[PDB]
């Protein structure tokens, strides 16, 4: 699109990364797209253009060969793409669909050019090694740490029921300070766990090892091409008793009858994907277990607590217990079309697309019983299946004439699609043998439960778009839709998105004769509305479920609706009813984000120096919202509602550089920087003290950026009893503690002196390319940054404390060995204590810190056997290259944890060293 | 283009268009009654014994003072914020309970009587229930908002407030519910878990003994004790009217914590917590979730304390020791002790739920806080660790009812309000409090052997019938209800609603430091901490509608 | 009064794999065809069922196993088979008279 | 390239089957007519009530 706001996606680039996800490669590839992603090895991804569009679905479109699909990437063979533009605005996008809202992604497919019989092999292996690996204390450090925090409060430190025993006194000044130390061998009384010194994240981690081939091969005769592509993937993730692995297959093929009037073709991608993957909160529990707790015990078994230990569980136990459950996913996709010509410059065409995955798995629930840590014996299995099949069908018209001093564009059309769901399973607990060869439905012995339910949603759309240019000088575009949806009522099932864009290339004017040292210069501006339906396919009605209870569920709390009426205790089936899930709304209509985008395109010497700049106003309205119950209403007052209402502003610039220089190296730069502000304007006053959005439910978010969050200010620490009894009346606080700000100045430190302090948006994200290309060798390095951002550290509770977590004696960060006291004041970090009376755990500008950063995302290096060498052996390209990905990163110097880019638990992003060969016939 | 959009409905719910229907009526009073047993969670158990550790009955226990922070707050009576999550969580869980007793009313009242018999017994079910959460409600919050309004809409929930009535003509309004209920409830319910007409009674008159000491005032202190209220505890708990439906003390105390004796003649109205019983693990009591000891590996919360363990002492003759108790600790083999200590709190040396298997120890296997929490342990609540009514789910939970109204407790409200009156019927609250006492006297089934085996000293005697002093027959009154429902979670409540608490837990906070670390920074603020806050979300979401308590 | 739903599920995983290798030859006179090679073949199938009873509407709509208020039972195997074979065969013709 | 549907409505009520089937076929010849690679390709939805 010439009028548009269209970053284009150099596919090549793409795969020297080795990604299984191509998105993932697209990584701060382009500006105003955000795409963010975890080390987990089956290379998922999650993409945010511009800001963060509404309150519900921000997830992009994919239209792959012309079939829409919101889901997948990471699915697919990232091998057979070969064009990729993201279409930035409304304008430029909204008539690729109904979902256009959060940007439009065009993907293309491979394919075989009229005379051509090209084949390509591609081959790659990588080893994956853990970076951020967090510094957590030793079994002699915890053992330092615990006498500290003991003392500091002034109780025994020997008062510990753990194997610690103390060595110390004071010294002049008559501090504690501490000598020597002895420890037992055995964790509990009857001598069962050894006492250890394990390095949890040694264990739990491996080297993981990548691996890729794919095969590619194409025809093109006069009346019709063909195309075949096979490949495989498999990452054994970084995290043991984690993989992922990918067969794919895509058969693409056109006919060109009747002269080359009628023509008929099909695309078609088949996928068989297949993971075990890391287990909710499995870093943490690394974070949180003693060095002191043996991997196993005495006998055979894990390790586990013992005696006085904390209620933390064995890491290398669960991510084996979990080593069998495996889903595997089969997602087959593709399109076919028919277009005819009746006359020069009038096509009808049709497309006809198809997205079908089924997705099976059973989840295994063995016995466990790490020391205190048990399960009673549960065993049992759960055999899931889930269907998701989707279809599409449209049917297009398009005229386009050439005047003589004109050129104009005309299409109308409509677009039907429906998604029908299914999911169901089985579970059955109790088995005599604890393998996934006994361990079937069959072979259960105990109770067992049945799951299932289906929902679907069908869309209507009929469009028209239209455009003219006088004399490649000024250039126009609009646009018109008229989009329904399953999901409203007949009353509001359909809005009407219209879209204009101009374009003005001042360059043809010849009133720029004179200018020589500039090629191409044109100027565009947008306004465009585009429709969004993505809610839930139950938000119009109130829904009654009759959720008998047969679900498990945490701490109690599963709201079913059976009850032992009868006084029997049970034994048979209870009588039950019905809840109540949410409450109707006869008038959701759509959202609608509403675009408004200028920009400028340039290119300068050679055409050496392009590039591009753009300004958007995004702004949703009618906003469709997930609007949480009044307290009163109680159960299941939630309701879907248009009221909300957020803006997004910013600017995006890619720029680059082309050029040789006369001995030989060949030097190309690709930069670009992109940057934004995100506002809440309305919302329904239940979301605001909700703080669902923004206002830790103590203010709200309207005014604020989605997701900003508000806090208490940490004004240093009490180093000495008269900063506290000078200070605002804080309870619990002493020396030692945390000084927390009085911000209404009424001398007293309660919940009431919070404000905004921490804002999740950059000041600006950026990304730069740069190849080098000399005598053979060829050289790609891709940097990307995000300055600015903020960062809110959940670990620092783990470091900087020893009592930020809600249980004793967990593990704890290595900070803390630095913390204050008398001994030691040159400190931020508050002295040791046991007990948290000063309540060090709310939220703090403690726990905000500067996670900006700038990565080497990829660094590749290969050499390409001159095709004098290569052509002997009758191949047309063979190159052997090697690789590293996210090999280095930079930081700042007040953030306190490892990847910056992952402060927390996610699964950590791994460093990727990668050879690998290309060769083309 | 539209018979293209239509097609796809709703899969697996039914819609708010039929739940109205007469087939569907009683499935909305079970899903009412059975939300009673599935909305609450480990830290909200509708027994409110999570907020019962204000009290001096008990610490909350666990790791320590972190494990569930903000409930040590309201144990100190310190730190306490109005945002505080599990102020804000039973706030809305409890108005839950409300809207299924409401639909299912709202559907109720549409039925007619000559082709729907049961349609106002079943009426008064669901108002009983809705009573039950709005009385808990103001228990916890004094200044509650009223929802009785069944056929309601749901945007005319923002126009509610919790001072639309005064805190007296709140009260009155839980009594509407429960008085209703009487009228209308049958004399037996065969089916136990529906309430009967004694328990309309008994619930109805504990609602007005909360009504009459009166905050009539704007803070929460007493305003005097309305006489028009109490006359109506004892109108409600005429023996006649518990007599029709069978209910009386069980002839051993401990019956009433045991789960083969469930369902009693003691057990006027209880959850109906079952096991085996196509539900996921069962509808276990996952609210005590926390509460088991250490010897099942979690979690220890609910400790009783050394205040209450001292409580259970008497003197030469078998009364208690009403000034000096809390001098020195029990010791075995010296002291008087009242049979209800070995029922209500497991000591070290002593066996877990009468299991000689089972023997309590100062202990990593029994107590979790290495000390700090003490070494007691809650036994109403817990079950023997054999019991074929107890699994671990997510923690271990039983199939043991919880009692929501004891008959022991509708004996000491009668002779509680006719203490109050002062009208001579004083020695009939003495031979009230005889009835619960000289049960207590021998309740030694399942510890008779008690004596040569630990050398305990079983002393407990009734009260000889003179015409005590209002206030001296007084004491005698709270210390039966001290011993009588230790640990079951109305202790603290007790207190508030005498205008005491200020007084008697900010002196255990000082007795009780020595026992207990926590409680060195603890402070309870007059007019401030009689109730829990308001929640936060729930008043800025009102738009000033809703109203703080005194204090904030 | 019984309603019932059950969810069947079912999967057929089949594969093979083999390799060939072939000569002919026209001598002349004469002619001949060689072949060697070797197969592989597995299926592996599997299938799993949840089964519940008891439903307040009896149409495809609400009968989905979340919907029940009765009793369930679960079921579901697996089982399959690998096949291994190496083969050849050989042919020959004098003079298109005799094969 | 195939596409193809079939609907057959039982002679009993309420039984009936139908099949939606695609087939893809392609064969290419690298160099000179040495190497050679191929692949056959059938996809199809059967759904029936018996
Ligand atoms: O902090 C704000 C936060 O509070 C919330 C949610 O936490 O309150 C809402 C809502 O959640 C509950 C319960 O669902 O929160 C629990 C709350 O209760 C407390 C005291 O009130 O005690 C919990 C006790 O349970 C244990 C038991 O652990 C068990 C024993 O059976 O052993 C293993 C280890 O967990 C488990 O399989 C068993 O449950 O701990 C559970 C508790 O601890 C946490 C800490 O994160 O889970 C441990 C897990 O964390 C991991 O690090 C990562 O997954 C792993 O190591 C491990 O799996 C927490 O998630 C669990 O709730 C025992 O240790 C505790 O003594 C508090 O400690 C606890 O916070 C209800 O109170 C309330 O209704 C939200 O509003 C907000 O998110
Ligand atoms: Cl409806
Ligand atoms: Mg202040």
């Amino acid at each position: 699109d010439l009028t548009g706001a269209v970053s284009v996606v150099k596919v090549d680039e793409i795969q020297k990364q080795g990604e299984n996800n191509p998105v993932k490669a697209l990584q701060g590839r382009v500006p105003g797209m955000n795409i963010t992603a975890d080390g987990n090895p089956s290379g998922s991804a999650t993409v945010r253009i511009r800001g963060i569009g509404t309150l519900n679905n921000n997830d992009p479109l994919y239209i792959i060969d012309g079939v829409p699909t919101k889901a997948g990437m990471h699915e697919l063979n990232g091998n057979d793409i070969e064009s990729i533009q993201v279409l930035k605005d409304a304008a430029s996008a909204s008539i690729y669909g109904s979902r256009a809202a959060n940007g439009v992604i065009i993907i293309t497919t491979k394919q075989g050019k009229k005379g051509q019989i090209k084949i390509n092999f591609d081959a790659s292996v990588s080893a994956s090694m853990y970076q951020s690996k967090m510094n957590v204390l030793n079994t002699e450090q915890y053992g330092r740490a615990m006498w500290q925090a003991y003392v500091n409060d002034g109780e025994n430190p020997n008062g510990n029921a753990l194997g610690y025993a103390y060595n110390w006194g004071y010294n002049a000044d008559g501090n504690p300070v501490l000598y020597g130390m002895t420890l037992s061998k055995y964790l509990d009384s009857k001598n069962t766990m050894p006492v250890a010194d394990t390095d949890w994240f040694d264990e739990i981690t491996r080297t993981g090892v990548i691996q890729q081939y794919n095969l590619s091969v194409s025809n093109g005769s006069e009346k019709g091409s063909s195309f075949f592509s096979l490949g495989y993937y498999k990452n054994l993730g970084v995290i043991k008793d984690t993989d992922f692995d990918r067969f794919s297959a895509r058969m693409n093929s056109d006919y060109k009858l009747i002269d080359d009037i009628l023509t008929i073709g099909q695309h078609f991608t088949l996928n068989r994907t297949s993971e075990v993957q890391a287990p909710g909160g499995i870093i943490e529990t690394a974070l949180d277990i003693p060095s002191a707790i043996p991997v196993y015990a005495s006998d055979g078994s894990w390790g586990g607590p013992v005696g006085g230990w904390p209620d933390r569980r064995n890491p290398r136990a669960v991510l084996e217990y979990n080593k069998d459950n495996r889903y595997t996913y089969w997602r087959m996709f593709g399109d076919a079309y028919v277009n005819l010509t009746p006359f020069k410059g009038f096509n009808l065409r049709s497309t006809f697309g198809l997205d079908y995955a089924n997705k099976q798995a059973r989840y295994f629930t063995y016995p466990y019983q790490e020391g205190t840590q048990t399960n009673n014996g549960k065993s049992a299995v759960e055999a899931k299946q889930e269907h998701w099949t989707k279809w599409m069908w449209n049917a297009i018209a398009t005229y386009q004439l050439e005047v003589g001093k004109h050129r104009g564009d005309v299409m109308i059309g409509m677009e039907l699609n429906r998604e029908d769901d299914s999911h169901f399973s089985g579970y059955k607990e109790d088995f005599s043998i604890l393998t996934p060869d006994y361990m079937w439905p069959d072979a259960g012995s105990g109770t067992a439960q049945a799951y299932g339910a289906g929902e679907g949603y069908s869309l209507v759309s009929f469009f028209g778009k239209m455009n003219y240019s006088y004399a490649d000088r000024y250039l126009l575009s609009l646009t018109l839709r008229r989009d329904g949806s399953s999901r409203f009522g007949k009353n509001h099932r359909y809005a009407t998105f219209p879209s204009v864009s101009l374009g003005w290339r001042i360059t043809q004017e010849n009133f720029m004769k004179e200018l020589t040292w500039l090629d191409d210069l044109k100027l565009r501006a947008s306004w465009g509305q585009t429709g969004n339906q993505e809610i839930s396919n139950l938000a119009r009605y109130t829904i009654y479920a009759p959720n008998y209870g047969t679900t498990d569920s945490f701490g109690g709390q599963s709201y079913g609706t059976a009850y032992d009426i009868t006084g029997s205790n049970g034994g048979g089936v209870l009588p039950s009813g019905f809840k109540r899930n949410q409450i109707g709304n006869d008038n959701i209509k759509w959202e609608t984000t509403t675009q408004t985008n200028v920009g400028i395109d340039f290119s300068l010497f050679k055409q050496s120096l392009y590039g591009s700049l753009e300004y958007y106003y995004k702004k949703a309205t009618d906003i469709l919202t997930e609007m949480a119950g009044v307290g009163v209403l109680g159960e299941g007052g939630s309701r879907w509602i248009n009221s909300g209402a957020m803006k997004n502003q910013g600017f995006e610039f890619n720029l680059g550089y082309r050029n040789k220089t006369a001995f030989g190296l060949t030097y190309d730069l690709n930069g670009n920087i992109s940057t934004y502000r995100n506002e809440i304007l309305e919302l329904p006053e239940t979301v605001a003290a909700n703080g669902k959005f923004g206002g830790n439910g103590v203010k709200s978010v309207v005014g604020h950026t989605y997701g900003a969050q508000v806090g208490y200010i940490a004004d240093g620490i009490f180093k000495s009893q008269d900063e506290v009894d000078n200070h605002a009346t804080q309870e619990g606080a002493a020396v030692g503690r945390i000084r927390y700000r009085d911000i209404d100045h009424n001398g007293v430190i309660d919940e009431r002196d919070q404000n905004w302090i921490y804002d999740p948006t950059p000041s600006f994200s950026y990304g730069l390319n740069i190849y080098l290309e000399y005598k053979n060798f060829d050289l790609t390095m891709f940097w990307q940054g995000v300055q600015g951002v903020d960062i809110i550290s959940d670990v620092k509770k783990k470091s900087d404390f020893w009592s930020a977590s809600n249980v004793g004696f967990l593990n704890k960060g290595t900070r803390l060995l630095n913390a204050w006291s008398p001994t030691n004041p040159n400190s931020d970090i508050p002295a040791l204590t046991r007990s948290d009376t000063n309540n060090e755990q709310r939220v703090s500008t403690y726990f905000v810190e500067n996670g900006s950063f700038l990565k080497l995302r990829n660094i590749q290096l290969g050499y390409t056997v001159p095709a004098v060498i290569s052509k002997k052996m009758r191949m047309d390209r063979l190159r052997f290259y090697c690789s590293a990905q996210n090999l280095l990163t930079i930081k700042s110097k007040n953030f306190t944890g490892e990847d910056p880019e992952n402060p927390n638990f996610s699964y950590p992003i791994p460093v990727n060293i990668t050879f690998g060969l290309n060769i083309g016939f | 283009c539209d018979d293209f959009l239509d097609r796809q409905v709703p899969q697996g719910i039914v819609t708010g268009d039929q739940i109205a229907s007469p087939e569907y009526v009683d499935n909305l009073v079970i899903s009412a009654y059975a939300i009673w047993a599935t909305g609450d969670d480990i830290n909200s158990s509708f027994s409110l014994w999570n907020y019962d550790v204000r009290s001096d009955d008990c610490y909350k226990g666990g790791s320590g003072t972190e494990d569930g922070g903000v409930f040590n707050a309201l144990e100190i009576s310190k730190g306490i914020n109005t945002t505080d999550w599990n102020i804000n969580d039973i706030w809305k869980r409890l108005y839950q309970c409300i809207t299924r007793a409401n639909t299912a009313l709202q559907s109720l009242d549409q039925m007619d009587e000559k082709t729907y018999p049961l349609k106002n017994q079943r009426i008064a079910e669901m108002r009983f229930l809705r009573g039950h959460a709005h009385f808990m409600l103001k228990q916890l919050f004094k200044k509650i908002v009223i929802v009785n309004d069944e056929n309601m809409e749901p945007d005319a929930y923002n126009e509610l407030s919790n001072t639309t009535y005064t805190n007296d003509e709140q009260w009155q309004k839980i009594a509407d519910d429960f008085q209703f209920a009487y009228d209308n409830l049958p004399e037996v319910q065969i089916e136990k878990g529906r309430p009967a007409q004694a328990a309309a009674a008994a619930y109805l008159a504990k609602t007005y003994l909360y009504k009459a000491y009166r905050q009539d005032g704007a803070d929460n202190a007493l305003t005097g004790i309305n006489e028009e209220d109490l006359k109506q505890v004892v109108k409600y708990t005429d023996p006649l009217i518990m007599a029709k439906g069978g209910y009386g003390l069980e002839t051993d105390y401990s019956m009433n914590f045991l789960p083969q004796y469930e369902n009693g003649a003691e057990s006027v109205w209880a959850i109906q917590y079952s096991i085996n019983d196509g539900t996921y693990n069962g509808n276990l009591n996952w609210g005590m979730g926390l509460t088991t000891p250490q010897i099942l590996g979690c979690c220890d919360f609910h400790k009783p304390s050394q205040n209450l363990v001292n409580a259970f002492k008497t003197d030469s003759q078998g009364k208690p020791l009403f000034s000096t108790y809390d001098n020195e600790n029990y010791e075995v083999a010296t002291d008087n002790v009242d049979p209800r200590l070995f029922h209500t709190v497991g000591m070290p040396g002593f066996p877990y739920k009468y299991n000689e298997g089972y023997i309590i120890q100062k202990n990593d296997d029994w107590s979790r806080s290495k000390g700090l929490y003490g070494y007691y342990v809650s036994l109403k609540e817990n079950v023997d660790p054999d019991c074929d009514c107890l699994k671990k789910g997510s923690y271990w939970a039983s199939s043991l009812n919880h009692i929501v109204i004891r008959y022991a407790d509708v004996l000491l409200m009668r002779a509680e309000a006719l203490i109050q009156l002062n009208d001579g019927r004083i020695t009939d609250a003495i031979s009230l409090i005889n009835e619960v006492r000289s049960r207590a006297a021998g309740s030694t089934m399942l510890i008779f052997n008690y004596k040569e085996d630990y050398g305990v000293n079983f002393k407990v005697t009734p009260y000889d019938l003179k015409a005590y002093a209002q206030d001296e027959a007084m004491k005698m009154l709270k210390w039966e209800r001290r011993v009588e429902f230790g640990m079951e979670s109305s202790r603290f409540f007790d207190l508030v609603r005498w205008g005491e608490a200020k007084d008697v837990i900010n002196a255990y906070y000082v007795t009780e430091a020595s026992r207990c670390s926590i409680y060195k920074n603890a402070g309870f603020t007059e007019n401030k901490n009689e109730y829990l806050p308001v929640p936060f979300e729930q008043i800025s979401a009102s738009n000033g509608n809703y109203t703080q308590n005194f204090g904030w």
